[PDB]
């Protein structure tokens, strides 16, 4: 809660220059995240085969569509065709992935937990992604939801203080330091910034970051990763050539770490949400359900992504299954509607998260553009070296 | 000379576990992997 309580004229008129479908009311301390979940009918947490065989069929489908017609023609094609195979390949496999990240929190099949936890490790191994590590990060992640200095397993922001001792730490702006950081988060590879947390992932490849008990699990996790990246790519390029492995591996690849990266980024990230560190003020229901947001795609994207969007359904309830997460949409906005906040895809969203929204300042408790974060700063240097030169 | 060791005690049970010991070989170091198999989400 930044910009809480004040005429919703004001508010509304932030979302349009936002680019926001609505802006949330306020929320008062002391909540539960899971105590919502007592509103959701009895039915919504029923199991059936046919949607989850949809869910998991509809995407392969995709896949395999998007590869048979590159295959049709493999390298003969020109650029922008080669592009529309690449994203439709994308799209399926971020689908098949968020299938795993659902038998992954053990709510996609309990039904046969053994089978489920196989299908989750073979559907993560072709995106090099270890099962248990990842299950550890998102756990890790729910629990300090917006949370300061604690959750850098989601979208951390870069804040003031820290930045400034950079400054003087590197001696300037003019270090490798500042100039990767302004690099990353000014121009549109922000929206593949998930490439990093994919080598933030294998912590080090290092067993002493886990409990002993648990550590011939852990490696069998880091093994069908490898083990893919040790048998299939030499294979691919072994038939394919340099170009024939930038064609049917590299490009799917980048297409479904940005779906991965503009998700979270816009899931998570807004100028009314605020960053507080626990302590000074901090709450668990208010950081889950104030401090979210929601994405709206059209249909065949939510078919094909299999609801891929909706993170708080499933926040509220997290053993809420797949194919009931729209519905159960349905019912919140009947409760907490003037606290939610949405949002649809914009070019106009991303050039702002792209260009304004890029340093977060914990005064304003707002996101500020880096350009003049950056002189702002130069000149409080000025400002402390005026109050150094005597 | 000998040291008439059966009416003694620290005799007795340091023989019988030497004795023991010198059989067979009897460690197992690699029984111990089910120690890292107690939590698995599996
Ligand atoms: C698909 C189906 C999806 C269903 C599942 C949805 C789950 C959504 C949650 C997923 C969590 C993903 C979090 C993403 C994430 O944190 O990334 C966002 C993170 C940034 O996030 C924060 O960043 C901080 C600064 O580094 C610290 O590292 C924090 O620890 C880190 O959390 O990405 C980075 O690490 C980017 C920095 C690395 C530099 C980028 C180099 C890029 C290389 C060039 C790329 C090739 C050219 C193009
Ligand atoms: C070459 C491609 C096509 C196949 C797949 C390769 C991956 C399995 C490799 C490539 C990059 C590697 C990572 C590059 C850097 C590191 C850090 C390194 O650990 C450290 O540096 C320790 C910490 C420190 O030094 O501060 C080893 C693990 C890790 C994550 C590596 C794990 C294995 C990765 C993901």
């Amino acid at each position: 809660t930044s910009l809480d309580g004040l005429p919703e004229t004001q508010k509304y008129v932030y979302a349009d220059e936002w680019g926001f479908s609505r802006v949330g009311a306020d929320f008062p301390p002391g909540s539960h995240p899971s105590l919502f979940s007592q509103l959701l009918p009895q039915a919504l947490f029923a199991f059936d085969a046919r949607a989850a065989v949809a869910a998991v069929a509809v995407p392969l489908a995709a896949m395999a569509a998007g590869y048979g017609w590159l295959w049709y023609m493999h390298s003969i094609a020109p650029v922008w065709q080669q592009a529309l195979c690449a994203a439709l390949i994308g799209t399926g496999y971020a689908g098949l992935f968020k299938v795993a990240h659902e038998c992954a929190m053990m709510r996609f099949i309990p039904q046969m937990p053994g089978l489920q936890a196989a299908l989750g490790t073979l559907l993560m191994a072709p995106a090099l992604y270890s099962l248990p590590s990842w299950r550890l990060h998102h756990l890790h992640h729910l629990l300090h939801t917006n949370m300061l200095w604690q959750d850098v397993w989601g979208w951390h922001p870069l804040t003031k203080v820290e930045l400034a001792d950079e400054m003087v730490r590197s001696g300037g702006s003019g270090g490798a330091a500042m100039a990767a950081a302004r690099l990353v988060l000014t121009t549109p590879i922000k929206l593949f910034a998930s490439v990093g947390h994919w080598l933030r992932s294998w912590d080090g490849l290092d067993l002493r970051h886990f409990h002993p008990a648990s550590y011939v699990e852990v490696l069998s996790g880091w093994a069908a990763p490898l083990a893919f990246a040790g048998l299939v790519l030499p294979a691919v390029v072994s038939a394919g050539g340099l170009s024939g492995f930038v064609s049917c591996y590299l490009a799917p690849w980048l297409v479904f770490h940005f779906w991965l990266s503009v998700l979270s980024l816009t899931a998570h990230t807004a100028p009314h949400i605020p960053w507080r560190a626990e302590g000074d003020g901090w709450d668990a229901g208010r950081a889950a359900v104030a401090g979210t947001v929601t994405l709206r795609l059209p249909r065949p994207l939510e078919v094909l992504l299999n609801n891929a969007n909706y993170m708080l359904p499933q926040a509220v309830a997290p053993g809420l299954p797949m194919w009931s997460a729209p519905a159960a949409y349905a019912v919140l906005a009947a409760r907490l509607g003037p606290y939610l906040t949405e949002a649809s895809m914009s070019l106009k969203l991303l050039t702002n998260h792209v260009t304004r929204w890029q340093i977060y300042d914990e005064e304003a408790h707002t996101y500020r553009p880096m350009e003049e974060v950056v002189d702002e700063i130069e000149a409080d240097l000025q400002q402390l070296a005026a109050a150094a030169q005597q | 000379c000998l040291p008439n060791i059966h009416t003694s005690n620290i005799l007795n049970f340091t023989k019988n576990y030497e004795i023991f010991k010198s059989a067979k070989d009897t460690s197992n170091f690699g029984k111990k992997i089910i120690l890292n198999e107690m939590q698995n989400l599996t």
